[PDB]
């Protein structure tokens, strides 16, 4: 997270943390939980082995509240497009459900294609890197504002309303960043987007997928 | 092991997950080339039509000494000169 502040800990429950293995090295994403058993991420995310780090603050320190589960299953989106970062979602199913409680808790999902206005202060919250040079152990979080279309179809020509969302004041020093993929654009309590991608220097606006799009294969998928 | 993190743009996307390189030895620069296709052909479905008719299709490697190196992933003159991964702090991948 570029430009936010350090989390209250265990104020965001639905958080997760994601350890993910390549060919050749490993990957880190955020995700969010949206059932006991289920936690929502983006679909670049996918790997040959995904590890789920529930109930965390510090992600570097061994914390009694921290519930490390594997995921099970690993279903991205069937139109994902790699190329144009296009329908990037994926669920992972949990291979044991989390044990409720005040550290590890699901969030909210959207209501069937419902909107999310542009002007919308929304916040987003991960474990990703905070400057070209440095990162975080514990999560931090950012308050972004939705932007109008507009300003997405003219930087990144595969941009589509319908399925995505424009986030981020250009003028601002805030945005999410390099691991924060995957972790829930939240709004009013509600988990509308996902981080998906933006520009190598981390300067809005970005694009998160438009979870609402998505709730028909969200909800096929978990039955 | 050393690891690398490293970034992929293409089409200036910019994925916002985090990736590393994890080495163990001494390499060849066309086995970082390798590396370095095998990731945009596995993460940004880039094909090798693709690398080869870009305007730009480079990868830039910062040594821990802060030097850096660009390399055309085109035609890369050093492909058989070698580098021991230890020395390399990010690598920069850009097609597009």
């Amino acid at each position: 997270i570029i430009g936010g502040r350090e989390s209250r800990p265990h104020s965001r429950p639905y958080m997760a943390y994601l350890q993910i293995q390549s060919p050749a090295g490993q990957s880190r994403c955020g995700g969010f939980l949206v059932r006991e058993d289920f936690v929502l991420t983006a679909a670049h995310c996918w790997g040959s082995n995904i590890n789920v780090t529930l109930g965390a603050h510090n992600i570097q320190r061994r914390e009694n509240t921290q519930q490390h589960i594997t995921a099970r299953r690993a279903i991205r989106h069937p139109q994902y497009n790699q190329r144009t970062i296009q329908n990037d979602i994926m669920l992972l199913q949990l291979s044991r459900r989390v044990r409720r409680n005040r550290n590890v808790n699901p969030v909210a999902l959207p209501r069937a294609q419902e909107g999310l206005r542009p002007g919308t202060l929304c916040t987003v919250a991960g474990w990703g890197r905070v400057s070209m040079r440095r990162g975080t152990d514990t999560l931090r979080e950012v308050q972004l504002r939705v932007q109008r279309d507009r300003q997405c179809l003219r930087i990144f020509g595969s941009y589509d309303p319908r399925r995505q969302i424009c986030v981020g004041d250009r003028r601002e020093r805030k945005a999410a960043f390099k691991g924060d993929s995957g972790g829930p654009l939240l709004c009013n309590n509600v988990a509308h987007g996902i981080v998906s991608y933006g520009k190598s220097s981390g300067v809005p606006p970005e694009v998160f997928t438009r979870v609402s799009s998505f709730l028909p294969w969200i909800r096929t998928t978990m039955r | 092991k050393h690891t690398v993190p490293y970034t992929i743009s293409v089409d200036g996307i910019t994925a916002l997950h985090r990736t590393y390189f994890v080495f163990p030895k001494k390499v060849l620069y066309q086995e970082i080339d390798s590396k370095v296709k095998n990731e945009l052909a596995s993460q940004r479905g880039v094909t090798t039509e693709k690398i080869n008719n870009a305007q730009t299709a480079t990868y830039t490697l910062t040594l821990n000494d802060g030097n850096k190196k660009v390399v055309n992933l085109k035609k890369n003159d050093d492909a058989k000169n070698s580098i021991d991964p230890s020395t390399i702090k990010q690598i920069q991948i850009v097609v597009k």
